[PDB]
């Protein structure tokens, strides 16, 4: 990276100033005589000491043991923004009552109690309690500064230029921040988008955590520089509780993090806006996930092919070579749902459209695919070449539809392209309308989107982005904007795949850029990272920072995006890629070719078994992204997720849990021969699903590993459904019959559901077409029941196969289900291993029944 | 009296197992022997007999998964993907 293209802390004349401003006594009261107290908020003035700036807090209980704060000027010479369209709802109020009151303070009772809010007048703070715990102090260390806005027109307080661009900044200092501690806490997560550890560093002696979505080419690794995406949510985790901090800001946003018994403080500092923070008090940590989520949704539920294998690289040459390389993965038995073709395809990069001499005859070359029953992703970006002859340009500058400069001309981005002003509804509405089948020539139900630099990024701009002074819908500057810009291009392409099949089609659309709410929209990927060991470890950390914050469907580039990955990293790669939520196999413009035939065949071996292993899970993961669609609980996590007692799992980053029942160490270094796996849980039990050898927690494993190793244990007390016919994607597997993989618990007992729908649509919503299952097992009885009686569908999908570990050879197996007589099933047996393979139940998947094992 | 007739051996010899269990859509022996004409096997393989021409094997995998492998579409009985004859 050249960090000389962006600017640090004190580069950022906002930023340099907030940070300015030491711990001390607050020159902020607030002036109780103006207390006034609704069913619904407090409302309060605060007086700036020194410049006698007015300010109002609205303060707020909330449903669900959440605290909403908000502070913006009394009298403000213009609106302040406020982030429109992240929030779901407006949020559901709890009532706050005054239980004591005297001059300097006011205590409030959150509806009946146990939460309560203490205000303090002089200085102002805000204190949140549990009873008597307390939770959280706001402005405990004097740190809250509003920067009031003054008389429109100290070094760089109004215009200034960074390297060679001048933003002439016509409001001057408006930032606005503010300071939390967290008694108890020594540990906090999330802030993406860093290429950093899963517990965050202490910024003290370096820079804050920068949250700026920018494109930052070939960038490195174990440091707080802006990436790509930016979600405002901060969890703080200890053995005790579980807190969230959202703040709800759309600007520039810089992180302070610092420790001192233990406690960790948090200060957040923004170019504009207003103060909007959600408190999510939890106390556990799936309480904190229902609470963001009921602010800002959920993951969508992905269409099933977009949980398979995706192949891409810049670039597929032509049709010739996206057909030669869909024959290679059927030549070499290795599956895949989707090829992908990067920004060659188009004409000149003129997006919606199709190089006539590659791409001649773009239906034929998606019927060809559908009839391998594959899918296309093409890449649409949200800069638009400023040519007369491009009907996207034309229609975009004839409607005024472009972002604008401050003379009100046309933004344009010299190498020239306009970009598309995503923040005004109409200009949204007329890209979905784009992506009809009449509007996009050439599309058809098998393509799917990727947008890409949509940071934006406008490679003559100020650290690679937009002027701070541009101009969106409504008057507000792009600083106003900036880190939702992204989210709009995502959430229009989205609906835009939705309409063009009359609301049917669940849509599938990549993101590069994100903001909180983007999990509403698909999936995000961790952008231009490099082929090296370092970066496939990185992975981890990365992916577990955006669960955490509700970004369920993420992933890195198969085989790092720049250089070229030699054999042994391509495989380990294919490896951690096969078990994280989107994975797909990418490569810069001046790489090798890497399909992973090209390999010598021990390599392709290794990354056949590891593809194997990914499309065999699929009910797995599709179940783990319905429950992540309904509950708001993330796909891959933490370990201290799963342990929150267990001190020891709390900066875990080199192995991580798929929902309850997977436990993963990928292999992350060349020539290991095994891997040190920490398996948790004081009376938990492992399988390693390779060999069934069980294992007791709470210990660490050394595990012997080959080339062709993925270490992977079930825990005890699980039931995982597999496909275990591996066929060439998933369409090709979605009505085949389910092994169940029963691990039992230390006490003979497992769970686990299902999901299954029709793969692609929204009748599991609109008609209730779909089936939730729970399987559970007990004593000597497996049993299939419904965990949602609304779901009904019609299918041909049977139970084929029972795997149970942990159990002893019955004497007899019967089968009873509604409508059919008793059945009796054979059965296999390994005394070493306990395993217990139940041949064929015969029964369909949409019915209740049990299995009893006889001891006879 | 009746001579009942003798079961079915998988041709690596691993089990023994009634005609009943053959081609009944559930794997039963390690070479996948049982299920020609099915995709339960996961080493097993189809045979196209392709009548008039070349005649080609295909993994098992492709039995019935909407996608037309043989010429003659024999591969495609019973999964809602009606193959047409293109052997000439
Ligand atoms: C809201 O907060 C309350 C209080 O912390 C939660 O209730 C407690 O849940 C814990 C388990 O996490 C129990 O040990 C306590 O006994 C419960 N306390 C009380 C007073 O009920 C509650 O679960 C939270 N609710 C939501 C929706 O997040
Ligand atoms: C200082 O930088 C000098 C070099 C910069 C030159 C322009 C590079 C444009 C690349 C755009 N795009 C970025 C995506 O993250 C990739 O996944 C994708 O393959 C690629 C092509 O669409
Ligand atoms: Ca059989
Ligand atoms: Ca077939």
């Amino acid at each position: 990276v050249d960090r000389s293209n962006f600017k640090t802390c004190d580069e950022s004349s906002f930023c340099k100033r907030q940070r300015s401003i030491r711990p001390g006594l607050s020159p902020y009261r607030a002036l109780l005589d103006t207390l006034q107290l609704g069913p619904d908020a407090l409302t309060v003035h605060l007086i700036h000491e020194v410049t006698k700036v007015l300010l109002v807090l609205e303060l707020q209980g909330l449903q669900k043991n959440m605290t909403r704060i908000r502070i913006d000027e009394l009298e403000p010479r213009r609106p302040r923004y406020r982030v429109p369209d992240v929030l779901v709802a407006d949020p559901p109020t709890a009532r706050l009552s005054v239980s004591g009151r005297d001059d300097n303070s006011v205590e409030l009772t959150v509806a009946e109690g146990p939460y309560k809010i203490i205000l303090t007048a002089q200085p102002f703070r805000l204190d949140l309690l549990e009873d008597r715990s307390l939770l959280l102090s706001v402005n405990a260390r004097g740190l809250m500064a509003f920067e009031h806005q003054r008389a429109p027109r100290e070094p760089g307080a109004w215009e200034e230029t960074f390297k060679t661009h001048s933003d002439s900044k016509p409001y001057g200092p408006t930032s606005v921040g503010l300071d939390f501690s967290l008694p108890g806490m020594e540990h906090v997560y999330g802030i993406p988008e860093h290429a950093d550890s899963l517990r965050l560093k202490v910024t003290e002696g370096g820079e804050p955590y920068r949250l700026y979505n920018l494109d930052v080419f070939q960038y490195e690794l174990n440091n707080p520089m802006a990436l790509y995406g930016s979600v405002p949510v901060l969890l703080a985790h200890s053995f005790h509780r579980d807190l969230g901090i959202f703040w709800l800001n759309a600007a520039e946003t810089w992180v302070d993090i610092s420790s001192n018994t233990p406690q960790t403080d948090i200060r957040w500092m923004s170019e504009s806006g207003i103060i909007d923070v959600f408190l999510m008090l939890g106390p556990s940590v799936f309480d904190v996930f229902r609470q963001y989520a009921s602010l800002t949704g959920t993951q969508a539920l992905p269409p099933l092919f977009s949980l398979g294998y995706h192949q891409s690289r810049w670039n597929y040459r032509d049709e010739a070579d996206v057909l030669e390389v869909d024959q290679g993965f059927d030549d070499h038995n290795m599956p895949c749902d989707v090829i992908w073709l990067d920004i060659e395809h188009a004409d000149g990069k003129r997006y919606f459209t199709w190089d006539p001499t590659r791409f001649p005859q773009p239906l034929n070359m998606l019927e060809h695919l559908a009839s391998k029953r594959r899918k296309l992703v093409a890449i649409v970006d949200p800069h638009i070449k400023v040519d007369s002859g491009y009907r996207v340009h034309e229609e975009l500058r004839n409607h005024g539809l472009y972002v604008k400069t401050r003379d009100g001309s046309d933004y344009e981005g010299w190498c020239s392209a306009s970009y598309p002003d995503f923040t005004n509804p109409r200009m949204r509405a007329w890209w979905s309308n784009m992506f009809s089948f009449d509007n996009y020539e050439g599309s058809a139900p098998n393509l799917y989107v990727w947008n890409d630099m949509n940071e934006p990024s406008v490679f003559n701009g100020p650290e690679v982005t937009m002027l701070k002074d541009a101009v969106h819908y409504g008057g507000w500057e792009h600083r106003d904007i900036h880190n939702i810009y992204g989210l709009y291009v995502h959430m229009a392409t989205a609906d835009g795949l939705i309409q063009r099949s009359g609301g049917i089609e669940r849509p599938f659309v990549l993101s590069r850029a994100f903001f909180s709410g983007s999990q509403r929209f698909g999936a995000v990927w961790t952008g231009d990272n490099t082929a090296e060991w370092d970066h496939l470890k990185i992975s981890i950390p990365m992916c577990l920072s955006l669960a955490l914050v509700g970004l369920s469907f993420c992933g890195a580039d198969v085989g790092g995006f720049f250089k070229n990955p030699e054999p042994e990293l391509l495989v380990r790669w294919y490896q951690m890629g096969a078990y994280q939520p989107f994975f797909r196999a990418h490569a810069h413009l001046d790489t090798g070719r890497r399909e992973p035939w090209l390999l010598a065949s021990q390599y392709q071996d290794a990354i056949r078994d590891a593809l194997f292993q990914r499309y065999s899970l699929l009910p797995f993961w599709y179940t783990l992204f319905y429950q992540a669609h309904k509950e708001g609980f993330p796909v891959m996590r933490p370990l201290w997720v799963q342990y929150p007692e267990d001190m020891s799992t709390f900066s875990i980053e080199d192995q991580f849990m798929l929902g309850d029942a997977l436990l993963i160490h990928p292999v992350s270094d060349a020539g290991a021969h095994g891997v040190q796996v920490y398996l948790p849980g004081q009376e938990e039990v492992w399988y390693d699903i390779q060999s069934y050898q069980k294992h007791h927690g709470p210990q660490t494993l050394y595990l012997p590993v080959t080339l062709s190793s993925i270490p992977v244990f079930q825990r005890g007390g699980t039931i995982v459904p597999r496909w275990m016919r591996v066929r060439r994607s998933s369409d090709c597997m979605k009505d085949d019959p389910i092994t169940l993989f029963v691990a039992l618990s230390p006490q003979g007992t497992a769970q686990g559901e299902l999901f299954l729908d029709d793969g692609h649509t929204f009748n599991y919503q609109t008609r209730h077409e779909f089936l939730l299952r729970r399987f559970s097992f007990s004593g000597s009885t497996l049993v299939s029941s419904s965990a949602d009686p609304k779901g009904h569908l019609e299918t041909p999908i049977w139970i084929e196969r029972v795997v149970i570990m942990g159990a002893g050879k019955p004497a007899a197996v019967v089968l009873q289900t509604k409508g059919s007589p008793e059945s009796r099933l054979s059965f296999q047996h390994d005394p070493e291993t306990s395993v217990l393979i139940l041949r064929k139940p015969g029964v369909s998947v949409a019915s209740d029944w049990s299995i009893h094992l006889r001891a006879s | 009296f009746y001579e009942e007739s003798k079961p079915f051996t998988c041709l690596d010899g691993t089990a023994t197992i009634p005609f009943d269990q053959v081609n009944d859509d559930y794997c039963d022996c390690k070479d996948g022997s049982d299920e020609p004409g099915t995709a339960a096997c996961p080493n097993g393989s189809f045979h196209c007999t392709n009548t008039g021409y070349k005649p080609l094997y295909i993994l098992s995998s492709r039995v019935n998964d909407g996608v037309c492998d043989c010429c003659d579409g024999t591969d495609e009985y019973n999964s809602g993907t009606v193959c047409e004859n293109t052997c000439r």
